[PDB]
RNA sequence: GAUAACGAACGAGACUCUGGCAUGCUAACUAGUUACGCGACCCCCGAGCGGUCGGCGUCCCCCAACUUCUUAGAGGGACAAGUGGCGUUCAGCCACCCGAGAUUGAGCAAUAACAGGUCUGUGAUGCCCUUAGAUGUCCGGGGCUGCACGCGCGCUACACUGACUGGCUCAGCGUGUGCCUACCCUACGCCGGCAGGCGCGGGUAACCCGUUGAACCCCAUUCGUGAUGGGGAUCGGGGAUUGCAAUUAUUCCCCAUGAACGAGGAAUUCCCAGUAAGUGCGGGUCAUAAGCUUGCGUUGAUUAAGUCCCUGCCCUUUGUACAC
């Protein structure tokens, strides 16, 4: 019976999925302030959708979310998508299409991984190289 | 009014699906409650063989793999009426374990 | 605090070693055979002195109290598994070898192998590795020898 | 106005809270502190005299966070990599008598319990003073 | 409104160089927080270009192995470099670095074209890509063999080395590098 | 002073040049003076609308 | 004896051991000095190799030509 | 063995563990000033160990002498007091 | 709970079995116009059908 | 790379001789009419015919072809 | 398209597997979310429907819904289809929009051959040799590893873009108790500094190991340009494990010893995007057991979108005294 929309971002494996909840502007991950996700090097890609979009657009929600697989730097990229495009959905479902189209384009304009996924992968190991196209040293003599 | 858990599993999605379908529906038509079958994680048996039988040439590998499907079938029902509903779905290609409680 | 001590020692004279005074504590008692980073820093804190110093500045007495904690482990709790020198094969002494004395240790570990003529004697006799280690690729010490 | 230990940053946290055992002395801290290395992969023992209220601390925080964690539990979040020289290197697990000494002594200051199944977990009282001290450390930052 | 780093602006940053205006990403819609965007600017010809310059400095600053693939420690030291070259200075750390790419891309290359072994350059131009490209690539190289057995950290090696490439002393390793390349165009003009 | 730099626009790509194709001739428009274009071999990656620096801007590119 | 994987002991110090090491029964007195060590740690299997000269194909220069 | 190669062998550092009524004072007086302080430029400005380089800067930042930018660890930067 | 061996298992000791058992009719009905072979487990028992020319000999 | 094979081709100009009058300009209704009027083994190939189909048409409109 | 050819066939493509998309569909206590109740703790009331909880239950069975995340299964989706330009209209190419994607990565793979490798994979096999003082077979011991030396694949380094000390925090592939066949993956508690030991359980496995607390990395610390706190070779001493047996040192752990090496001559290898490289982790071998291989994630670029110059390949014309 609340207004809530669970939407999730992704990176490589990590999966990280934000339930977005009508509140007063409670942003969590993993049970920690946004702020407190390491490395803080890269805090300021979990603080771009918040920094972009300002302090009153996130005012009137709460956002919670739950972070699995992956690494360090991927985990942050897929959490920062998570929030994107949490509030994008969450404006779509019950605040009116207009305004989340601002918040949508504004977003996209700076940059395109925040809404829309990475598709890339690992590529697969083959035989006589170390990994996907390096081959092992060839002697002749 | 017992659970009892079918455990369905098979290499061939094809004749697993068409067993998982034909199970669930025999239980319908007989006012049986089902669980939809679960599919439980696919198990990809690989093997990596050096291809050649003596170590000369290019180093050249097969990847062999064997892929098994497991299905389980949990619902209520005595065990007398069980009994028949596994007797119609024969197949050569999927094996299938009735336990109880 | 930072400023040089007058009394700084720039170099120390332990088990007729050189200790080079510029460096820590704990990283200088190394140049010691016996000693190393292991050793060096559990019998400072045996001594109960700040790591945190140089070696010149370290007053007289407390230098001879480390030297003979280093001198006498086993004496101030110093556990049998540091003893580099556990269980000897003529008196069962638990000590730990040092300076000069670790070279004698070792010479008569070696003359004792090279007596009673064992492989790994005679291995230690000859150039050779005592290890079971290949060496036919490598620890090539000699000159090119080609062929003629 | 609130502070649970997942409200502040656990790198001063573990600090706050290792002085905190430091000063209430009660901590049973072993008579071969200052003379183990905490890892088989480890070259040295620690750089720091009171390192047992620090790995205490940690141990605290760890099993706030994750309950049911124990001797072996402790040994995988403590190992490392083994750098074997010329060989290249791989993962090795900490000390089990470190570890388990460190849950020994955390018992006798009625913090953790051990749990039904197994392992060791936070009492209430571990738990209470654990949020106090968060609180304590949020209040140095705003401050 | 968006700064590098949170403190360092970049609408205050001028190119004075038409041919590189096009090349050099630090402005409207190129200013971002952090030189870490994880972009696929490597699937499409020119699409670097576009990379913005922080970005592209400390992509090449992972070099020789033990460095690679380590973007946060070289996010770090670009991050410390910038707060280096202010104290020094006083003025935009981005300026700086601009002033250092615009001074240390060659503007004329020598080519080689040898029929049959012997080869004899020829000298040729350098399109605005590869002054870019190669002025970034002199920059960090220079602050790397500058730093490599010696106590100063590399933070500081960046610095000066941009420091001194913006003011044109051949004192920077970048400039050195690009004085010879036109000195042996012109020779083989 | 004398040879001043030159700016020029490149107008045209010709094509490849050089013996590993290393080089591209472009024709290029002086930016100062319209309809004054040349042909020059250019190093590294070239398009349309480029402006080169030509340090001595009096030689034809040939072949290369 | 081929026993050579027999350990001196104390009691069997001062015995005339011939021991195994593949062609030959080597003689060996039981020093008491042997106490801790194996019996065929002073039986060695290998006679240890004085170079000769090497020969053709031990190097490029001489391998290659025909 | 043959050397493919050759060492481009540097007159080397002799530097000071500790501080001699030499240099503490030419710390204490010109080091403050610089407008960029580190424990690389001032271990390579008046000859002295990282160590003492590292430690000698925190009293003065303690002293209130210099301005301290930013701390890490592998970096630590200074700078002089500024004026308003 | 007898006796119980894993799926992967299994699927490789059935599939190694009729390899086994392929081989040895192959070996056996050579002379006859032997086709294949295929296993039909039931639950009284399993109907091991040989598909062959000349079923006669 | 993106030559159409001769099978491709012969099943395309096919059918818009034999189907023409049920054909279009869209690509997504032609690809609905080729999973009824023809047998097409995999859904790639369908959408390959029907690809050529749909660009067919629009020349045998503006002009005669081969068709 | 042309056309003394016409109609075909293999290969290529199609195909199979894999990857990226689906808030559409089908279900899920051996997957989970959300909501709720219960409980634990926090601060001020700034009590609050507050904040955290991998604490517990809402299974079945009286006590909630759902399927986003997860699994896997049926479909869908991309075709150069849309627009612009170029192309002799044509086959097509380039750019752009929309879009998850506008070339993911592999498997399969023609004709004809090679005196290419394999008789040391085989109860595949001709011929030949041997066969009881055996080239059969077994058992004991030794060797395969023997070291002036030459070479190949590698591993680890030469450090401060680091080592070390501590603290913090994220994977994915995958295996797991046996015909023969002894031989499994291990949680937890206790002992030991460690390697390890002892007890007690779970798992034939989306059920237990395991939320696989991986490593680099991240943050703080010490260091201080010194073959040095780089490096870890060699070697002495000692402890444990596997094994019937550890010496020629299986393997592992401890203390000590502390070599070359300061970025490598001529030369030469591999490689274009989640790629190289770093980094750790499963499988294979395995009583013991990875510097190899085979696979997997993790962090993650520089340069290039060219060419035939070098090494080769394919097609046509051309010359030939070549046809092993
Ligand atoms: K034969
Ligand atoms: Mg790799
Ligand atoms: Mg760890
Ligand atoms: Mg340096
Ligand atoms: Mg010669
Ligand atoms: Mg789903
Ligand atoms: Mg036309
Ligand atoms: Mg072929
Ligand atoms: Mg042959
Ligand atoms: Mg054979
Ligand atoms: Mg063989
Ligand atoms: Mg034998
Ligand atoms: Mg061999
Ligand atoms: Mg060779
Ligand atoms: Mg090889
Ligand atoms: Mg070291
Ligand atoms: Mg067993
Ligand atoms: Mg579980
Ligand atoms: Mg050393
Ligand atoms: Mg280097
Ligand atoms: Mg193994
Ligand atoms: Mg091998
Ligand atoms: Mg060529
Ligand atoms: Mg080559
Ligand atoms: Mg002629």
């Amino acid at each position: 019976p609340l207004q809530s929309v669970q939407v999730f971002g992704r990176k490589k494996t990590a999966t990280a999925v934000a339930h977005c909840k009508r509140g007063n502007g409670l942003i969590k991950v993993n049970g920690r302030p946004l702020e407190m996700i390491e490395p803080r090097t890269l805090q300021y890609k979990l603080l771009e959708p918040v920094l972009l979009l300002g302090k009153e657009r996130f005012a009137g929600v709460d956002i919670r979310v739950r972070v699995k697989g992956g690494g360090h730097v991927a985990q942050i990229y897929a959490i920062r998508q998570s929030i994107s495009k949490a509030l994008v959905a969450y404006y779509q479902k019950y605040v009116d299409e207009a305004s989340k189209k601002e918040i949508k384009d504004i977003l996209i304009q700076y940059d395109r991984t925040l809404l829309v996924a990475d598709p890339r992968r690992c590529e697969s190991k083959k035989f006589g190289g170390p990994g996907a196209r390096a081959r092992y040293q060839k002697s002749y003599r | 009014i017992h659970r009892i858990r079918i455990t369905l599993t098979s290499r061939n999605v094809k004749s697993l699906e068409k067993v998982c379908a034909d199970l669930i529906r025999g239980a319908k038509e007989k006012n049986l409650k089902v669980k939809g079958p679960v599919r439980m994680p696919t198990k990809t048996l690989r093997i990596t063989t050096r291809k050649t039988p003596c170590g000369e040439g290019s180093k050249t590998w097969d990847r062999f793999q064997m892929r098994i499907h497991k299905r389980l079938i949990d619902l209520h029902s005595p065990s007398e009426i069980v009994k028949q509903i596994t007797s119609i779905s024969i197949e050569p290609g999927v094996e299938v374990e009735v336990t109880i409680a | 605090s930072l400023v040089i001590p007058e009394k700084f020692q720039h170099i120390l004279r332990v088990l007729n070693t050189n200790i080079d005074g510029r460096r820590k504590i704990a990283f200088a008692i190394t140049a010691i055979k016996g000693v190393g980073r292991r050793y060096a820093h559990v019998v400072l804190r045996k001594a109960d002195i700040d790591l945190t110093k140089r070696a010149g500045e370290l007053t007289e007495d407390e230098v001879e109290r480390v030297i003979t904690i280093m001198q006498n482990p086993r004496q101030y709790k110093i556990p049998d598994w540091f003893l580099n020198r556990q269980k000897d094969v003529k008196d069962g002494k638990y000590s730990q070898v040092l300076a000069n004395g670790l070279d004698n240790k070792l010479r008569e570990d070696l003359e004792r192998l090279k007596k009673i003529r064992a492989h790994r004697g005679l291995r230690h006799f000859w150039g050779l590795r005592v290890r079971g280690q290949h060496t036919k690729t490598t620890g090539r010490r000699g000159r090119t020898v080609g062929v003629s | 106005p609130g502070v649970t230990v997942k409200d502040v940053n656990q790198q001063e946290f573990v600090r706050a809270l290792a002085a905190f055992l430091k000063k209430s002395g009660k901590l049973k801290v072993p008579e071969w502190v200052d003379t183990v290395k905490l890892a088989k992969h480890k070259e040295l023992a620690p750089y720091d005299e009171n390192w047992f209220y620090t790995r205490a601390a940690s141990t605290a925080r760890h099993l706030y966070l994750r309950g049911g964690a124990g001797v072996g539990s402790m040994t995988k979040i403590y190992g490392g990599r083994q750098r074997n020289g010329v060989m290249p290197s791989h993962f090795s697990r900490g000390s089990k008598s470190v570890a388990r000494r460190v849950l020994q002594a955390l018992e006798g200051l009625k913090m953790v319990e051990k749990d039904q199944d197994g392992g060791r977990k936070l009492t209430p009282q571990g738990q209470r003073d654990l949020d106090r001290i968060a609180g304590q450390v949020a209040a140095a930052n705003k401050k | 409104d968006i700064k590098l780093f949170g403190k360092w602006s970049t609408d205050d940053v001028q190119i004075n160089d038409i041919s590189l205006q096009d090349y050099i990403a630090v402005k409207e819609k190129y200013a971002k927080y952090l030189p870490h965007s994880a972009g696929r600017y490597a699937a499409k010809r020119f699409r670097k270009a576009q990379c913005p310059i922080v970005e592209r400095l400390t992509n090449s600053m992972m070099m020789h192995g033990r460095n690679n693939g380590k973007k946060l420690m070289t996010v770090r030291i670009v991050k410390h470099a910038f707060e280096i070259i202010h104290l020094l200075t006083g003025e935009n750390p981005l300026q700086v670095l601009v002033n250092a790419i615009i001074n240390s891309g060659p503007r004329e290359d020598s080519t080689r074209i040898g029929r049959a072994g012997t080869v004899r350059r020829q000298a040729v131009d350098v399109s605005p890509l590869r002054r870019v490209n190669q002025a970034i690539w002199l920059l960090c190289t220079g602050a790397r063999e500058a730093a490599f057995r010696n106590i100063k950290t590399i933070a500081e090696c960046l610095a000066d080395e941009l420091i001194n490439a913006a003011k044109g002393s051949s004192n920077s390793y970048a400039i050195k590098k690009k004085d010879e390349l036109e000195r042996v165009a012109k020779s083989n003009r | 002073r004398v040879q001043p730099i030159k700016l020029a626009r490149v107008t045209k790509v010709l094509g490849r040049t050089g013996s590993q194709g290393q080089c591209t001739q472009v024709r290029v428009e002086f930016m100062d003076d319209t309809s004054r274009s040349i042909i020059r071999n250019v190093k590294g990656p070239v398009r349309e609308g480029d402006v080169l620096t030509l340090l001595e801007s009096e030689r034809e590119a040939r072949r290369l | 004896t081929h026993l050579r994987d027999m350990i001196i002991l104390p009691e069997m110090v001062g015995s005339m051991v011939g021991v195994y090491n593949g062609k030959t029964f080597n003689q060996v007195e039981i020093k008491p000095e042997m106490i801790g060590h194996y019996l065929g740690e002073f039986s060695i299997t290998y006679k240890p190799v004085k170079h000769g000269r090497p020969g053709i194909g031990a190097t490029h220069s001489s391998r290659f030509i025909p | 063995k043959k050397k493919w190669s050759k060492g481009k062998v540097r007159d080397k550092l002799n530097n000071l563990v500790l501080f001699d009524k030499a240099t503490y004072d030419k710390l204490c007086k010109e080091v403050p000033n610089y407008k960029l302080i580190t424990p690389a430029v001032v271990s390579e400005r008046l000859k002295i160990r990282g160590s003492l380089a590292r430690a000698a800067l925190q009293e003065l930042l303690s002293k209130g002498l210099i301005k301290l930018v930013s701390k890490h660890r592998a970096q630590v930067i200074y700078t002089r007091n500024t004026k308003g | 709970m007898a006796v119980q061996i894993s799926k992967k298992r299994k699927f490789v000791a059935d599939g190694i079995f009729k390899a086994e058992l392929n081989e040895f009719l192959t070996r056996e009905l050579a002379e006859d116009g032997y086709s294949g072979v295929e296993v039909r487990v039931t639950p009284t028992r399993t109907e091991i059908i040989i598909l062959a020319t000349r079923t006669q000999n | 790379g993106r030559v159409r094979t001769k099978t491709v081709k012969k099943a395309a100009r096919v059918i818009i001789e034999k189907y023409y009058t049920r054909l279009g300009n869209d690509f997504h209704t032609n690809k609905r009419v080729c999973e009824e009027i023809a047998i097409i083994p995999s859904k790639k190939l369908r959408n390959k015919i029907a690809g050529y189909v749909t660009h067919l048409m629009k020349r045998i409109q503006r002009g005669p072809v081969r068709g």
